[PDB]
RNA sequence: UUAGCUAGUUGGUAAGGUAACGGCUUACCAAGGCAACGAUGCAUAGCCGACCUGAGAGGGUGAUCGGCCACACUGGAACUG
RNA sequence: CCUAAUCAGAAAGCCACGGCUAACUACGUGCCAGCAGCCGCGGUAAUACGUAGGUGGCAAGCGUUAUCCGGAAUUAUUGGGCGUAAAGCGCGCGUAGGCGGUUUUUUAAGUCUGAUGUGAAAGCCCACGGCUCAACCGUGGAGGGUCAUUGGAAACUGGAAAA
């Protein structure tokens, strides 16, 4: 159950963008619902975390702990982590426009991390690492399609676009992601 | 305590005790010790099906029924679900766990896997009661 | 003491109880309802209050809370030391945390942490499991806690050979 | 008959520290002087005095109070006491409070706060901490 | 071979009441694995003389030799200390 | 009664054998007596094997029936040829 | 709410026997030995490296895997080696 | 395992929705049937029974049951108490034991400290490498003794001797 989902429905509960959005979804929905407690805020920050990248959650505590593992602050490693899957390299770096085309792209193979193939989007990139299109696949129309258009580069990643090749350069962080959240909460909610 | 008085004594716990009396199954046979065989269900030769009241202030007509088990032992159960394919002589598997109706009877049976049929009558809790998935 | 609405606050709430009062015929009850409040900056204050009706209560116990204020020795977002907070059986237990921990503790303690602005903070509750005096229990402790620059003065040594 | 001079004197200085009395009075010993003298030197005694009477001591001290009458610490005790005796390695010497507290503890060479006692890479027996 | 020098173990003596043999009472303190202290349980080694030669209440140590007869093991070194009623 | 011989470790395709001294009537994946060296099929043609060559000679010198296999790699290694070099010397 | 247990037992002598020391077995002499720091009995149980849990001290388990032990329808015995 | 070709067409459900605990509406029912881990629901308008819709959690798995640990500081050495809540026996004499006034000298058993041998390997942890990644495996490291021997210290505990 990775992703079958309308993923529109989840995002007008949780407030946040990968007429309708004012209401909450469902019957009871668009009038009056319950208040927020502390269990709920930290549920719906990891949920905010989770379906942003569209994995599941025995994957996402094993993420969260291997994250535990290395030095320095908890949070802020968790995301370095996360961030640096595949899809969201792939993403991130603008070769799709939201983050599930990036899945159907690396488990169709389209990507070629290191000049290979791979089947998996849970792979973990690393910096010293290049990535291509299988050069063979470098025209489809959608491709092409979504690489012309400059989305957005950050500073660690980067790019020669008409040889549609990315890189990992150096670790990132919250101030080089988009999309900034809250570290405290998710780490707390795995605490009890 | 002090130091040396806690050293002369191990310390002794409030060691729990069981929840399931029964959780336990005597030796089957060639043999007439009981065993301490554990088990999280156990079957049962049903010998007679009855119906009792919950004391106050609970009031329905409640359905249990006695069974003998495999260790050869007697206890109580109650069936739930909506209608009940039991009578005296049918066999049945039974799970553990108390209800508050009344003591004497402290586990009740699991609709679908002996004798027990499970009932059609539900469509939302499918999984217990028997009912499989309808179209 | 010294009620100040100079600076920026964050009204917290613990718990609201229905509160009732026998009397002859009828049966008069009165909610409750206690806060905690502070401008997670450094500063923190818990309060109590009552009244027939849930809003008027609150307000009573945040214009009673801003009266009584903690100055709260922090230091790199965290407690300087570790304690032991106790208050009416009502104990408690405070110890530092490396960096990206978090505050993890109870509810109504989670929420007096979290908003005297500490990010990174170990403790457990003890004890009784009533918020008040667990909450009372950790201001008592942030009252009785002191850093390096605290005592560096009253000693006649100085910081930089006795430091965390 | 008295089991320990070091509790006497541990309960001596906290009651002193109830009421807030300059002087206190109470039996020397030698490990008393040096406690007391590291305790000057950590900064808690103003100042140190020892007599001699019939037979020992009585060795007395002179408290330190804050300006505004505050009490120094927010606790003392001990940790080596008779029955269970205690001891501590180099390494395992813990920190208590870090540098906010000391922790004296007597080693094969003499009694020292803790840090120089896990600088030298030498432990000891423990007697109280202070804080 | 030699590269054992042999268990040393002081202690007491217990009885005489039989022939070239003694029970030394050995004595040690151990501690205990849930708290941190020490208490003392003793053990009764029996021993092999020559001829009785250690006396009732001796002061003794002891070595390893051999399995010498049943349940006795340990000959004698060196008597410690001997005295009368003190 | 004691031979160089292999303990095979890996799971269930890529077997990771070991190089150790041992005795014939132990299991081959039981018990050993002191580890020299390690074995490895994969990865590499030559494969990647390391050994003593320090403390081997002394079990070879002092008595051991290393299998042929194990003749294969010393021999490719020649410390094996040092200790014919010692031994038909005289 | 298991308090006395042990008579080859304990010690010696001699011999035999065992690869070996040894009441290991014999005959003689002696009455010691074990036990509140828990003998003996009863009941259960193979043990361990470890596994699970726990922040930690601890608690529970002895499935795979490796080490040691005990056994091969039940009881007794011995030849080979 | 790889090459090339073809189709979104073969491949998704389970539990819960009063609080604990994230997730509400209608109908049926009306102390009946039933739910129930606890607090507890239901005698005619049930957000707690059943059903429908909607929603939340989770997933090729999901829920129940049994067992163990945590929570449980509810065996409390770290880390509990004994006026009234369970807990000071009626008290006395006292063995074994536990504990020990002050100072000096001395021993170095405990203690502290260094080395040596050892604590198999696999395993846990760390670091890296290899199975497309992970799982896994390997490598190496650390860690692990209430361990033995031995070189030093003597404040403290202990042994001896002297005040």
């Amino acid at each position: 159950a990775r992703f079958r989902g309308s993923n529109w429905k989840k995002s007008r509960r949780l407030g946040i963008s990968l007429e309708k959005r004012p209401y909450a979804p469902g019957q009871h929905g668009p009038n009056q619902r319950k208040k927020l407690s502390e269990y709920g805020l930290q549920l719906r920050e990891k949920q905010k975390l989770r379906y942003l990248y569209g994995m599941t959650e025995r994957q996402f505590r094993n993420t969260f702990d291997i994250a535990g593992k290395k030095f320095g602050v908890h949070g802020e490693n968790f995301m370095i982590l996360l961030a640096s899957r595949l899809d969201a390299v792939v993403y991130s770096l603008g070769l799709a426009r939201t983050r599930r085309q990036a899945r159907q792209l690396v488990n169709h193979g389209h990507i070629l991390v290191d000049g290979k193939r791979v089947d998996i989007p849970s792979y973990s990139v690393k910096p010293g690492q290049t990535i291509s299109v299988r050069e063979k696949s470098q025209k489809l129309n959608i491709i092409v399609e979504s690489v012309e258009i400059n989305n957005f580069v950050p500073e660690y990643l980067n790019f020669d676009a008409d040889s549609l090749t990315g890189t990992f350069v150096r670790l990132p962080e919250r101030s080089e992601l988009p999309a900034e959240i809250n570290e405290q909460l998710i780490v707390e909610y795995y605490s009890r | 305590p002090t130091i040396n008085q806690l050293v002369r004594k191990p310390r002794q716990s409030k060691i729990k005790k069981s929840d399931s009396p029964a959780l336990n199954k005597g030796f089957n046979s060639k043999k007439k010790k009981f065993t301490d065989l554990n088990s999280p269900q156990k079957r049962g030769v049903c010998t007679r099906v009855g119906t009792m009241t919950p004391r106050k202030p609970n009031s329905a007509l409640r359905k249990y029924a006695r069974v003998r088990l495999s260790n050869n032992i007697e206890i109580n159960a109650y069936i739930p679900g909506i209608g009940h394919n039991l009578q005296e002589h049918s066999v049945v598997l039974v799970r553990g766990g108390r209800v508050r109706d009344l003591p004497g009877v402290r586990y009740h049976i699991v609709r679908g896997a002996l004798d027990t049929s499970g009932v059609d009558g539900r469509r939302q809790g499918r999984s217990l009661y028997g009912t499989k998935k309808p179209k | 003491r010294r009620e100040e609405e100079t600076k920026e606050f964050e009204e917290r709430v613990v718990t609201i109880n229905r509160v009732a009062k026998v009397v002859k015929g009828g049966r008069r009850f009165r909610f409750t309802a206690l806060v905690v409040v502070g401008d997670k900056n450094g500063r923190v204050g818990f309060g109590t209050g009552k009244a027939q009706e849930v809003p008027e209560a609150i307000k009573k116990a945040v214009e009673a809370a801003k009266k009584d204020l903690v100055v709260v020795p922090r230091v790199e977002g965290t407690t300087p030391h570790t304690i032991t907070g106790r208050y009416g059986s009502g104990s408690v237990f405070m110890k530092p945390a490396a960096p990206g921990t978090g505050v993890i503790a109870g509810g109504p303690v989670r929420a007096v942490l979290e908003l005297a602005g500490i990010t990174d903070i170990l403790s457990k509750s003890l004890g009784s499991n009533t918020p008040i005096n667990m909450v009372r229990a950790t201001i008592d402790g942030l009252q009785n806690l002191k850093n390096a620059e605290d005592v560096a003065k009253l000693r006649g040594k100085t910081v930089e050979e006795l430091y965390n | 008959t008295m089991t320990d001079p070091i509790a006497d004197m541990l309960t001596r200085v906290r009651n002193a520290n109830m009421v807030r009395h300059e002087k206190l009075e109470l039996p020397a010993s030698n490990i008393k002087k040096e406690i007391a003298e590291i305790l000057k030197s950590e900064g808690f005694i103003k100042n140190v005095e020892y007599v001699e009477d019939d037979k020992q001591g009585v060795l007395r001290l002179f408290l330190k109070y804050g300006q505004n009458d505050e009490r120094v610490i927010t606790g003392l005790k001990r940790i080596s006491k008779p029955g269970l005796r205690v001891y501590a390695k180099a390494s395992e010497m813990p920190k208590v409070l870090n540098g906010l507290g000391i922790a004296l503890v007597s080693t094969s060479e003499g009694v020292i706060t803790d840090k120089e006692a896990r600088k030298r890479n030498v432990g000891g027996e423990i007697i109280a901490y202070v804080w | 071979s030699e590269r054992n020098d042999r268990k040393v173990y002081v202690g007491k003596v217990v009885s005489d009441k039989m022939d070239k043999t003694i029970t030394v009472l050995v004595e040690t303190y151990k501690t205990h694995k849930l708290y941190g202290k020490r208490v003392k349980y003793s053990k009764k080694y029996k021993t092999h003389d020559e001829n009785n030669s250690a006396k009732l209440g001796d002061i003794v140590k002891i070595q390893e030799t051999r399995p010498l007869s049943a349940t006795k093991r340990f000959r004698l070194v060196e008597i410690v200390e001997e005295s009368v009623i003190i | 009664a004691v031979k160089i011989r292999l303990t095979r470790l890996g799971s269930k395709r890529n077997p990771f054998y070991r190089i150790v001294v041992a005795d014939a009537r132990s299991p081959r994946d039981g018990r050993i007596i002191e580890q020299i060296g390690t074995y490895n099929p994969t990865s590499a043609n030559a494969p990647e094997i390391k050994v003593d060559e320090a403390l081997a000679l002394k079990w070879l010198n002092d008595g051991a029936k290393p299998t042929d296999t194990v003749h294969n790699i010393l021999s490719k290694e020649g410390i094996m040829k040092k200790f014919d070099e010692q031994k038909k010397a005289k």
